[PDB]
């Protein structure tokens, strides 16, 4: 896609149909949101993006296989569970990396929707990521300055993209969620405090749900109701959110968005804002070493298609 | 001259396309061969210079300097191998290319027939030097030192550029031959006084002159070893060569205009050697010693007498070799102990005897022990000054005494006394380091046997 | 090679450079004179073309 | 190796052909022009 | 030069001074722009009519065509400024500095 | 340009009062120009504040000019060398000292003396040797 | 040791 | 006391490098006033026009 | 490290132009320069005067 | 200014027909070789920017760069030589047309002239 | 293993080739400056038999 | 950089209104047609410096 | 903004400048300036921000005043000469007014105050168009009227522009403002030689245009508008910051880089006209420009500033859009010095 | 204040991994060949051979030629009774005094 | 890093901090007079040549007769045992 394509008469509006519908299934930890999101994507014929993790980008770039933590992410969720208040700053590094990953996923999702016209089902999104940050700040895991930096990054970046049409919130009470975490048996997950989960739910219901309800309608379901996927699909199909940004958008705004999302670097441009917080600032020597190690990775030395090591051929004429 | 220039250019593709293991080896082999080729230029007809082409010529002044540059490049490579081991291959190749570009620019400066080309390349030498200092220096003051060096040199040079263009407009040519042959005398006018200042000040900045020398200590202390080597050995001598070439235009007004610079240098050598007596940093001590010797050279040039010019050329070459070796010796100890403080490392003679011998010989040359070419140049300058004025001998002798004092003081503090107990990282000197010191020393002692090579055209 | 070669080459270089110096001086003087007087090919600033004028009988005779 | 096909991927034989052709035409035109100019200079200056 | 030329040149000078000395409102400055254009129209028209430059009697018209284009551009900017700040006040054009 | 002509017409080293008056006028004009620009770029709070700033700048500049001309012409008379640039240098350093005094700072005074005296000696040298700050295009 | 590189303070200075 | 400090590290530095650097810094602060008000610098345009008309005819 | 920094780096930031500093700097900086200028200039002028008067012996002074 | 108003100058013409009288720039001119070197450097920099192998990738692209630079440089050199030749021709013509403004000067041997000596003592 | 040796150590030919090219270009420049080959007032001699140039 | 495209292509884009003595509709003469014609005929091909 | 409309607006800007550089009638030259302004204003506001609107308003006001003064000067010259042709201007007052108007259009000080603000307000691409293309038309007009130009006024404006461009840049940490002040200084350099030799002005303009094109394209590629955002670039695209350092050294005028030749030739022409003090002051004052260029280089390439953890994400991806002319622009901006004698082509 | 790697310990002595380090590199083979290259092409080639080349460089300075010419001139001038060195560098007759 | 010498202390808290920085007793610590010489925070240690210090005592640096961490005299290089000596004389 390019200005030329728009001149050639490529119009995103024509491609977009009823199938086009960004659906975000949100919830607290181990709320079963993944099952419902997968079911909705299957039934409505929409692409299903698994929830963005530390190595989401690694999956979307190169071989796809996750890279080493030092090379990609430099953060551990297990470390956060075991040592929430570590002096390493792993908490805010993890949160910021997760926000960047969700930004890339939302851009990729929008690109799929605009390029194919197929709706996208996302497990949480950039608009809901602030819940974890608020929970960490309430529990004291991260400082106030980290919250301010996250707010700056979100304000600069998220405004560009269009919010989802349908927000599906699966609500599971916190004590039952603790029971579910115990049943799952992940040793690090077991350490999650009840107050942290409660603050997640508080952030969700108090802020994210009203704010999304202003833009469009939010389908809030209990655990039993979420299990009946077909009923949720029917409710979505019978939603009529005439209010909201998507009806207002025309071919010009779609062209601008289509261009933005195509350039992944432009999407992630402000995630590297020069605010020198101790948590997320990497020193020059360490930065150089890690960049060299990333460069030495197979298939990363040159632009994709020119790395002879991973089997590219005809480079002299490519 | 292309016999030297073109292989020097080809050094760049060879370094870039060589394997990561072989960069230093290939560079050293071919730079040494280029120096062997450059040795042919020493054969100079007595009456006339070797006018290779319109653009390039060589005389008995330029030839020793070119030989010095071509010899200096492999020495810089050997010295800089150690501290650049951790650097990535691209960065090491970039460093080597900066060195090669510097050698190329210096060769073209010394051989250029046109003063404007001389100026272009002589100012072009700043860029590689600045990049070296500001990118591969090891202290936070490298940025300030690079700024000082660049801005001092440019503030000196820009009026020189204006004056050279004005000369091109008036006389009609900036070729050194035509200027020498026509060379109409100047008149004592304010316009001509300021032309004299414009022509002289750029070189007076390049040759560290008292009051204009502030850039030199910062640059030499903050630069890496190779950059210090070029700065001490050739970049200062760029000023001497420029001044000697340019003095032809300003024949009569030199007598009137020399007194400020003459007195400044004559007092500044004493002041800078006294500073050397009390310096706490070895690199700084060597830098101030260089300032004092260059002040002597400035006096010799300003006197404008045959013996003064011969001594000036001899001192330029000898000081270049001595200062380069002294910086290498200091760099070895810096690599071992990771500090430039003189007092920190003591009694190294017991730990490293052959290095102590190198230090002894380097200091002896620095204090102008006969029959070193250092003493030949200094003595010729002293005799020329004595003919200029018998009272100069007082200052010259005082400077000699203080030079001996500070040289032997550096030797005594660094290499004598009880070893510092806590320092345990001193290790046997590598064959590379001893080879570098020997490559510095042996040419210097050999040049004493045949001194006519470094005595300049007026010989 | 023999000293004669360098001798002759210095002679030739000297001639070429001296000619170039005299030519540069002459060019400066010529440019100065032309810019001062405008009597030469250089520094001929444009003037209105007389072809544009219309010499046909006008509406009134006194023109 | 890459999850997504390389953007350039297989060589753009059309583009390569166009580039080589343009370069060759440039060189041939330059050579012919040089020959013509040599002939004209010799003719006009005897 | 007759005195009418003096008066019209004085009018242009006054309008220029008024434009260069803003007080609060941008509309007043745009009024000064339109006013300067009027002075220029009147001066050009007087010159062309007096010299009987028949083929230049259209120059005043083209001048006004572009005068109204400039005015329209000025108003199109002024409305946006007012929307972003609530007034046409010049003191709100302060974000860009130096 | 009339003020510059008035200063130039008076022969150097003669009629010291008139030379001082012309230099005072030149300084006053420059001070007024600087005052106008300062008032424009940096607005004064009140009209009285603007008048105070204008008077301060203009008096500083007029004092500088008056001292320069007075000292230079006096030095030319006493030394009896009219064309020596040293008289202009002395005038410039004196003007710089007055600038320091008005600014109530020693360092300003010394720097102004040095730079202004050098510039004044340069101006005298240009008068003597026919240096052109602005050269008519002669090419 | 290692070549000094600008820290947070030096970087913030600009 | 004199040669190492009072001259080299103090007075020569104060004379040539430091004073000039300080002057350029002060002028940079003056020029980059960081005010940017159309009313302020447009008045300067008027003053410049008047001064040019007077001086350069 | 403190000794080296105080001897080299800390000097200028903790320097203030004061009457003692200024006067000592002026004296020990320029006074010797003018003293040597006076001495050498007087000597050179005397020599030139003797040469012009033809009252100087340079019978074998043929290497300058 | 200067050559812009030369009589007979056809506007917007890169090489006038008069220029063909001048020798063409030799295809081995050092200036043309330098132009080709600039083109090669442009190719290397393009490869480096696009993160391609610097010296091996896009041989066709580097060839096009070098060919374009050389092709334009040939005409650039031809026009440069034409303009310098025009300057020389005009200068000589003016010198001939104004003998008084450029008088022949009497030549004297150095023995005849007197140049004062300033001894370096 | 000659192919291996030349394939990874051919860079050693560039500089000596550079020297040869420099010699050639210097000789070409000498050709350009042949104006006063034997026209001096010092070394001007009659060409010895079987000689066309004194190479000056 | 006055690329005289009009003179190269022989197009009279704006030179018709350049002077008052040029052709005018119905041959209406300018108030200073004679003087302007004389001044242009005098200052034709002699250059601006000479013409001044 | 629809891309067809954007292309039409850009072509209208270029057509206005072509009309300026092509027309022999003053009314049409003023018309070309009016078209340039009309088309330019929306282009400056392609991305709608309050800063974009403020920059557009400031630029419109400044250019409108310049156009009005220009038209008054044209009218006065008509009144006193009766000539519409772009030629020697026959009234000194009209000449002064026209000079002030064209200087204001060029951003020459003391009409410089709008350049930094407008450049900061608009995006990098709009800044490139503003600081490269827009300079062409007024410079062309001045070159055509060079003989009538009073040398004193032009030289004073040039010297003030150099001084102010050098001074303002030292205080700026915003890349766009630095570029604007550099543009002011280089415009002063170009207008310095205008009374003496116009070909030198054309040569300086071409060199400056190449250098600014290269710098702005490198900034766009690095997507940096502040010194720190540019400092982060070494971790991602070291080649970009290395080439930026080389281009900055060229802009400073350091030999043997191409930035040296315009200064060298300007000094030559000025000296030939016996101007010695003025070239000396200009060359010395260029050291301030050189200083803030060097500070930017220290921040960007020579020294490695701290990066952020999220940069590891950007490592995986590659730059999507390629600016074709950037490599050639870099090469011309840096390595064309051995080829100065070709300055007789534009002659 | 930042996440930076610990400062690397003093660069590992090349002696530890290979006791006969020679320096010049980590891998012993390149160490030996670098030292052989340095020693050969500097001491064996440049120092020795070039010292001989300079030592036996042809006397193009014309020192021996100058001495021979001086001997001939001294013999001739003493034989003919002419003064050994004429006071006038150039013949007085050719010079035309003012 | 506060370890690096600072400006001349003017408040008692500054003096105490400086005394702790130079590892000297607060009462013993006495900064050089602030006359613009540039000494600043550095203490005015007694002008005793290193010869005077007792040789028998085990010094961290025997040749210099100095212990580690001890504040170093401003002109220690001048007062080294190999240079200017101030030891008491019999006469």
């Amino acid at each position: 896609y390019g200005p030329l394509a728009f001149v050639l008469g490529e119009r995103t509006t024509r491609k977009l149909t009823e199938t086009s519908k960004v659906i975000t299934v949100d919830g607290n930890i181990c709320s079963g949101k993944g099952r419902l999101a997968r079911e909705i994507a299957e039934k409505l014929g929409l692409r299903h993006f698994p929830e963005a993790g530390i190595h989401y980008a690694d999956s979307t770039t190169g071989d796809g296989k996750p890279l080493d933590v030092q090379l990609s992410g430099n953060c551990s969720l297990e470390k956060f569970y075991d040592d929430p208040k570590s002096n390493d700053g792993n908490s805010y590094r993890l949160q910021s990396w997760l926000y960047a990953s969700r930004l890339l996923q939302y851009a990729d999702a929008l690109e799929h929707l605009l390029s194919t016209g197929q709706g996208v089902v996302l497990e949480r999104s950039i608009y809901s990521d602030f819940v974890f940050l608020e929970a960490m700040y309430r529990q004291g895991f991260i400082r106030k300055q980290c919250v301010e930096h996250y707010n700056e990054v979100k304000k600069v970046t998220a405004c560009e993209y269009l919010p989802p049409h349908v927000v599906v919130y699966v609500d599971v009470p916190v004590p039952e969620i603790q029971s579910r975490i115990q049943k799952k048996g992940n040793p690090h997950e077991m350490k999650i405090t009840a107050a942290y989960l409660q603050d997640i739910e508080n952030a969700y219901k108090k802020t994210f749900l009203p704010e999304m309800s202003e833009k469009c309608e939010v389908l809030q379901y209990s655990a039993r109701e979420a299990e009946d996927a077909e009923k949720v699909v029917e409710d979505i199909e019978y939603l009529k959110c005439d209010k909201g940004p998507w009806p207002d958008q025309d071919d010009r705004t779609f062209h601008r968005l289509r261009m933005l999302v195509q350039n992944k670097l432009e999407v992630l441009n402000y995630t590297t804002i020069p605010v020198y917080l101790p948590e997320i600032t990497i020193g020059a020597h360490q930065s150089d070493r890690v960049f060299q190690k990333f460069t030495e990775l197979p298939g990363r030395k040159y632009s994709p298609g020119y790395n002879e090591d991973v089997g590219d051929k005809w480079i002299w004429l490519k | 001259m292309l016999k030297i220039i073109i292989p020097t250019t080809m050094l760049l593709p060879m370094t870039w396309m060589s394997k990561h293991n072989m960069i230093w080896i290939n560079a050293t082999v071919h730079s040494l061969l280029i120096s062997l080729i450059s040795l042919s230029l020493l054969n100079q007809l007595g009456e006339n210079s070797l006018n290779f082409s319109l653009t390039f010529f060589s005389d008995s002044l330029s030839a020793p300097l070119l030989v010095l540059t071509t010899w200096l490049l492999p020495l810089m490579l050997m010295a800089s191998q150690s501290h650049l081991s951790k650097e990535t291959t691209t960065r090491k190749k970039l460093y080597i290319t900066m060195l090669i570009l510097l050698q190329l620019f210096l060769i073209m400066t010394f051989t250029a027939t046109e003063l404007i080309l001389f100026y272009i390349l002589f100012e072009a030498t700043l860029v590689p030097t600045l990049i070296i200092i500001t990118r591969w220096g090891n202290q936070t003051e490298r940025l300030n030192a690079g700024l000082y060096f660049l801005f001092y040199t440019l503030a000196g040079s820009l009026p020189l550029l204006v004056a050279l263009v004005y000369i091109q407009n008036t006389t009609g040519s900036l070729n050194f031959l035509i200027i020498h042959y026509w060379s109409h005398p100047l008149s004592n006018s304010w316009s001509n006084i300021f032309m004299w200042l414009a022509c002289i000040m750029a070189f007076m900045v390049k040759m560290p002159l008292y009051g204009l020398h502030l850039w030199l200590p910062k640059a030499h202390v903050e630069a890496p070893i190779a950059g210090s080597m070029v700065l001490a050995a050739v970049l200062l001598k760029l000023g001497g060569y420029g001044m000697m070439r340019i003095t032809t235009i300003l024949n009569p007004l030199t007598n009137y205009m020399a007194y400020p610079f003459l007195m400044l240098s004559m007092w500044g050598m004493i002041m800078t050697s006294s500073i050397c007596l009390r310096q706490t940093d070895l690199k700084s001590l060597i830098a101030y010693s260089s300032v004092s010797h260059m002040a002597l050279v400035i006096v010799a040039i300003m006197i404008q007498t045959p013996w003064s010019f011969m001594g000036a050329t001899a001192l330029m070459i000898a000081h270049g070799l001595t200062s380069s070796m002294l910086f290498c010796l200091a760099n070895t100890n810096y690599e071992r102990v990771h500090s430039r403080t003189m007092i920190l490392a003591r009694g190294l003679q017991t730990l490293l005897p052959l290095m102590a011998t190198w230090w002894l010989m380097a200091s002896l040359t620095n204090l102008a022990l006969p029959p070193s070419i250092n003493l030949i140049g200094e003595l010729f300058i002293i005799t020329a000054s004595f003919s200029w004025s018998n009272i100069t001998i007082i200052l010259m002798g005082m400077n000699m005494m203080i030079t001996a004092l500070y040289s032997l003081y550096m030797l005594i503090t660094t290499q004598r006394g009880k070893y510092t107990h806590h320092i345990n990282n001193i290790k046997a000197s590598f064959t590379r380091e001893n080879a570098l010191m020997a490559l510095h020393i042996l040419p210097l002692l050999l040049l004493t046997l045949n001194p006519k090579m470094i005595l300049g055209p007026l010989y | 090679d023999g000293p004669e070669k360098n001798y002759e080459k210095t002679m030739a270089i000297l001639q070429i450079e001296a000619e170039k110096a005299e030519l540069r001086l002459k060019e400066l003087e010529v440019r100065r004179l032309m810019r001062a007087r405008g009597d030469g090919p250089w520094y001929q600033y444009p003037t209105i073309d007389k072809a544009l004028i219309d010499h046909s009988p006008k509406t009134t005779p006194d023109n | 190796f890459y999850i997504r096909e390389p953007p350039h991927g297989s060589p753009d034989w059309l583009k390569v052909g166009l580039t080589l052709g343009t370069s060759v035409f440039l060189w041939i035109y330059l050579i012919k022009q040089h020959k013509e100019d040599v002939l004209e200079y010799k003719r006009r200056n005897g | 030069m007759p005195l009418v030329y003096m008066n019209i040149i004085m009018a242009f000078a006054i309008a220029l001074a008024g434009l260069l000395m803003y007080r609060s409102h941008l509309m007043s400055s745009l009024l000064c722009l339109e006013g300067m254009m009027l002075s220029l129209f009147i001066m050009s028209t007087l010159i062309i009519l007096n010299t009987h430059f028949t083929l230049a009697n259209m120059m005043p018209i083209i001048l006004l065509v572009f005068a109204a284009c400039e005015a329209a551009l000025g108003l199109s900017l002024l409305v946006m400024v007012s929307n972003t700040y609530g007034t046409d006040y010049v003191q709100n054009l302060n974000l860009l500095q130096c | 340009k009339t003020l510059l002509h008035k200063y130039s017409d008076i022969p150097e080293g003669t009629e010291c009062h008139r030379k001082a008056y012309a230099s005072t006028s030149i300084g006053g004009a420059t001070g007024l120009i600087v005052s106008a620009y300062s008032i424009a770029l940096k607005p004064p709070a009140s009209f009285l504040e603007g008048v105070a700033r204008t008077g301060r700048y203009t008096f500083t500049s007029a004092a500088i000019g008056a001292i320069f001309g007075l000292t230079s012409c006096i030095s030319a008379q006493v030394r009896e060398k009219p064309d020596d640039p040293l008289n202009y240098f002395i005038g410039g350093c004196a003007g710089g000292l007055t600038l320091g005094a008005r600014t109530r700072s020693y360092g300003i005074g010394a720097a102004a003396c040095a730079y202004m005296g050098l510039t004044a000696a340069l101006v005298k040298m240009g008068q003597l040797e026919g240096w052109q700050v602005f050269a008519e295009p002669k090419v | 040791a290692r070549q000094w590189q600008p820290d947070v303070e030096w970087a913030e200075q600009f | 006391k004199s040669a190492s400090s009072l001259l080299d590290l103090i007075w020569l530095e104060t004379i040539l490098p430091k004073t000039t650097s300080f002057i350029q810094m002060k002028m940079s602060i003056m020029v980059s006033n960081q005010k940017g008000l159309i009313k302020l610098y447009f008045l300067s345009f008027l003053i410049t026009i008047m001064i040019s008309m007077t001086l350069f005819n | 490290i403190r000794w080296t920094y105080a001897r080299s780096a800390n000097i200028y930031p903790n320097f203030r132009p004061t009457p003692k500093t200024s006067l000592l700097g002026a004296l020990f900086g320029i006074g010797p320069l003018f003293f040597w200028y006076y001495v050498f200039k007087t000597d050179r002028d005397k020599k030139e005067k003797l040469i012009q008067e033809g009252k100087l012996d340079q019978t074998f002074n043929i290497s300058y | 200014t200067m050559m812009s108003g030369r009589p007979g100058r056809v506007p917007l013409q890169f090489l006038p027909n008069e220029a063909r009288s001048l020798p063409p720039p030799k295809l081995t001119d050092p200036r043309l070789v330098y132009m080709g070197f600039l083109g090669y450097c442009s190719g290397l920099i393009d490869n480096a920017i696009r993160r391609r192998p610097v010296v091996s990738a896009g041989l066709h692209r580097q060839l096009l760069y070098v060919t374009s630079f050389v092709f334009f440089g040939y005409y650039l050199l031809k026009r440069q030589d034409y303009m310098y030749a025009l300057r020389d021709h005009d200068m000589f013509a003016y010198v001939k047309s104004h003998p008084e403004d450029f008088p022949e000067k009497d030549k004297k041997t150095y023995g005849e002239i007197l140049e004062e000596f300033h001894p370096v003592r | 293993n000659v192919l291996q040796i030349v394939r990874d150590h051919w860079v050693h030919i560039l500089v000596p080739v550079g020297f040869v090219f420099g010699c050639y270009l210097d000789r070409r420049s000498d050709e350009k400056l042949t104006a006063f080959r034997n026209k001096s007032l010092l070394f001007k001699r009659e060409l010895r038999p079987n000689e066309e140039v004194t190479w000056k | 950089p006055f690329f005289d495209v009009q003179k190269r292509l022989g197009l009279d884009l704006d030179r018709w209104m350049t002077i008052q003595s040029a052709e005018q509709p119905h041959k209406i003469p300018g108030r200073c047609h004679a003087f302007e014609k004389e001044w242009i005929e005098c200052a034709h091909g002699i250059g601006g410096i000479r013409a001044e | 903004m629809n891309p067809i409309i954007y292309t039409t607006l850009i072509m209208t800007v270029m057509s206005g400048t072509m009309l300026v550089m092509i027309s022999s009638h003053w009314l049409l030259i003023w018309i070309g300036f009016e078209m340039n302004l009309l088309a330019m204003i929306p282009v400056l506001m392609k991305n709608f921000n309050p800063r974009a609107t403020e920059a557009a308003t400031k630029y419109f006001l400044t250019q409108a005043t310049a156009s009005m003064m220009l038209m008054m000067a044209i009218i006065i010259n008509l009144l006193y000469s009766g000539q519409w042709t772009i030629t020697k201007m026959f009234n000194p007052v009209a000449m002064t007014m026209m000079t002030m108007a064209l200087a204001m259009k060029l951003g020459l000080s003391p009409f410089h105050f709008w350049v930094p603000e407008v450049t900061q307000g608009i995006s990098l691409q709009a800044g490139l168009l503003l600081l490269t293309w827009q300079k062409l038309a007024p410079l062309s007009v001045l070159c055509q009227i060079s003989q009538s130009i009073n040398p004193n006024l032009m030289l004073t404006m040039a010297m003030l522009s150099i001084l102010i461009g050098g001074w303002g840049g030292l205080n700026q940490t915003q890349l766009r403002k630095i570029m604007a002040y550099s543009s002011i200084a280089h415009m002063g350099w170009m207008t310095a030689v205008l009374p003496y030799n116009t070909t030198m002005t054309i040569l300086n303009l071409l060199i400056y245009i190449t250098m600014t094109l290269a710098m702005f394209m490198l900034l766009i590629h690095s997507s940096a508008t502040t010194t720190l955002s540019l400092s982060h670039t070494w971790n991602k695209m070291p080649v970009i910051t290395s080439l930026m350092m080389v281009t900055l050294l060229s802009m400073g005028g350091l030999p043997p880089l191409s930035g040296f030749m315009p200064k060298w030739m300007i000094i030559q022409e000025m000296t030939k006209n016996e101007s010695i003090i003025m070239p000396t002051l200009m060359a010395m004052t260029a050291l301030l420009n050189l200083y803030f260029y060097m500070r930017l280089a220290y921040s960007s390439s020579l020294t490695m500033f701290p990066s952020t953890n999220n940069m590891k994400m950007k490592w995986q991806f590659e730059h999507t859009k390629q600016m074709k002319l950037l490599p050639t622009m870099i090469v011309l901006s840096t390595l064309v010095l051995p080829m100065t004698p070709a300055l007789s082509s534009l002659n | 204040i930042r996440l930076q790697e610990d400062p690397d310990p003093e660069d590992e002595n090349l002696y530890e991994k290979n006791p006969d380090s020679h320096g010049y590199d980590k891998d012993p083979i390149v160490d030996l060949w670098n030292m052989r290259v340095v020693f050969f092409f500097g001491f064996s080639i440049v120092l020795v051979l070039g010292s001989t080349f300079v030592a036996y460089l042809p006397d193009y300075r014309m020192q021996e030629w100058a001495r021979r010419e001086a001997e001939r001139l001294v013999k001739y001038r003493e034989a003919n009774g002419l003064p050994l060195m004429e006071s006038n560098c150039f013949d007085p007759n050719k010079i035309q005094l003012p | 890093k506060d370890m690096f010498p600072g400006p001349y202390p003017k408040t008692p808290e500054e003096r105490a901090a400086a005394a702790k920085k130079y590892n000297m007793r607060v009462e013993d610590y006495e900064p050089y007079p602030d006359d613009g010489m540039g000494y600043g925070d550095y203490p005015k240690l007694p002008d005793r040549s290193q010869q005077e210090r007792d040789p028998w005592y085990d010094w961290d640096h025997p040749d210099l007769r100095l212990n580690w961490g001890e504040p170093i005299h401003w002109d220690l290089d001048m007062y080294i045992r190999n240079r200017v000596d101030t030891s008491p004389t019999p006469v």
